[PDB]
Formats: structure tokens, C-alpha cells, sequence
């Protein structure tokens, strides 16, 4: 045996900034990825097709996604 | 030419003082207290 104590710095500061940033990062990207995985597997993306005679389209509805277009 | 009593004297009081340390170094077997999870 004979157990020595490993004199080390203090681990705790670093781990704790890590932690938090972990935390605060990931309590507005789980929701952010959902919404998004929710816009492109309900909503869904958009389709191509030509232009209609006597149609004049608003501007965000030459794009495709709907991220994009709102 | 060996060592002065001033120096041995020295050396020796250095020798047990750092050996004092060196077993202090050592924890009890209850040491961790790890935090229950």
C-alpha cells in the first residue's frame, strides 16, 4: 500500500467553469436543436417549382428553409 | 577531510526534520472522504 497524498493545484475552479459552461450552454442549444429538428421533420423544407404568370412573390418566399424564410 | 560537526550537525538535524515530513506525507486509511454519489 503506503498511500502517498499527491500534492496537486486546486482542481476544483477549472472543473466548476467547465461545468457551468457546459450547463449554459447546452439549456439553449437542447431546445434550439429540437425546434429546429421539429421544423425540418414537421414543417419540412420547401419545394422547388416555376413561377405562375400574373403571380408576384414576396421576398422571403425565394428561399427554401423555413428558418431562413421567417 | 570529511564533514565538520557544524555541517553534520546540520545535515543530521535536516535528515530526521525531512524524514518527520516524508512520514507525514502518509494519510489515514479513512482519508479519502469522498462525497457520496
Amino acid at each position: 500500500g503506503k498511500r502517498l497524498f499527491i500534492i496537486k493545484p486546486s482542481g476544483f475552479y477549472d472543473k466548476r467553469f467547465l461545468k457551468l459552461l457546459r450547463f449554459y450552454i447546452l439549456l439553449t442549444g437542447i431546445p434550439v436543436v429540437i425546434g429546429i429538428t421539429l421544423i425540418n421533420v414537421f414543417i419540412g423544407e420547401a419545394e422547388l417549382a416555376e413561377i405562375p404568370e400574373g403571380y408576384v412573390p414576396e421576398h422571403w418566399e425565394y428561399f427554401k428553409h423555413p428558418i431562413s424564410r421567417w | 577531510s570529511g564533514y565538520t560537526p557544524d555541517e553534520k550537525l546540520r545535515l543530521q538535524q535536516l535528515r530526521e526534520l525531512r524524514r518527520r515530513w516524508l512520514k507525514d506525507q502518509e494519510l489515514s486509511p479513512r482519508e479519502p472522504v469522498l462525497p457520496p454519489r
